[PDB]
């Protein structure tokens, strides 16, 4: 899939903002809780589950090159950028 | 800054100089609005257009000068193709 | 002629030199893939070559000192060299 696809950019707002509540909230989880409440059990496993989404979705969207200014859809070539950084 | 902020500081530097001689409203009138026209989006139109490959400018051109050009009774050759080159 | 040239990348959809105009500059294809395009005279305008390697454009105009045999678009980005 191309990085302009519409659904695509959705998803991408929705992981935004879960990026946003993740970096506000482990630096408050790690200092002034230390383990947590049972009251906040589901929160993190949905939240894990939404980034592991993200992780496979990554997997598969396409990219474009930086030196030849052109397109690679080499799903070989992807996923060895995604390993690599 | 901004071209807003160009104009104001070059007025400021001629309202200096003419005040100090006492020169006359009449050429404050002509002084200002020479240095309106120079001073706006319009005065560099020509000066940005320098890049744009031509291909692109080409199609600017025939969708901008087309009629005013056609309008005039020199160019009664009747080859659009002569009036588009 | 190495020393009067320049460079440029032409995205798809454009169209490099049209078949009615007289050229005015002539371009080496050295990367990219373009397609030339004679206006054909059922209508429309068909397909002459691909011109992807090592190749250039134009020049027939200049030695023929007629207008341009093909109306030529891009197909993807083109690194090209030009000469006016």
């Amino acid at each position: 899939i191309h990085p302009k696809n519409r659904w695509y950019k959705a998803w991408e707002m929705f992981i935004l903002v879960w990026a946003i509540y993740s970096s506000l909230f482990t630096p408050m989880e790690f200092g002034f809780f230390r383990g947590l409440p049972e009251r906040l059990f589901v929160l993190d496993i949905v939240g894990q589950i939404a980034f592991l989404v993200d992780i496979v979705l990554q997997f598969f969207v396409a990219y474009r090159d930086t030196q030849t200014y052109r397109t690679v859809y080499k799903p070989t070539r992807i996923a060895f950028r995604y390993l690599k950084s | 800054g901004s071209n807003t902020e160009r104009f104001r500081d070059k007025m400021n530097d001629l309202i200096s100089f003419m005040n100090r001689k006492k020169l006359g409203r009449d050429l404050r009138s002509q002084i200002t609005g020479h240095v309106r026209l120079q001073y706006d989006s319009h005065y560099t139109d020509t000066v940005m257009l320098q890049d744009i490959p031509a291909s692109i400018r080409a199609k600017i051109a025939q969708l901008l000068y087309l009629p005013y050009i056609k309008k005039v009774p020199l160019f009664k050759g009747c080859s659009t193709e002569f009036i588009n080159q | 002629i190495v020393i009067r040239l320049h460079e440029e990348y032409f995205l798809p959809g454009e169209v490099i030199t049209e078949q009615g105009n007289v050229v005015d500059h002539l371009y080496f294809v050295c990367e990219g893939l373009l397609e030339a395009l004679v206006t054909k005279t059922d209508g429309s305008e068909e397909s002459v070559t691909l011109l992807g390697p090592h190749t250039s454009f134009g020049d027939i105009s200049i030695i023929c000192n007629i207008s341009q045999p093909f109306t030529v678009r891009v197909c993807e980005l083109c690194h090209l060299l030009r000469l006016d």
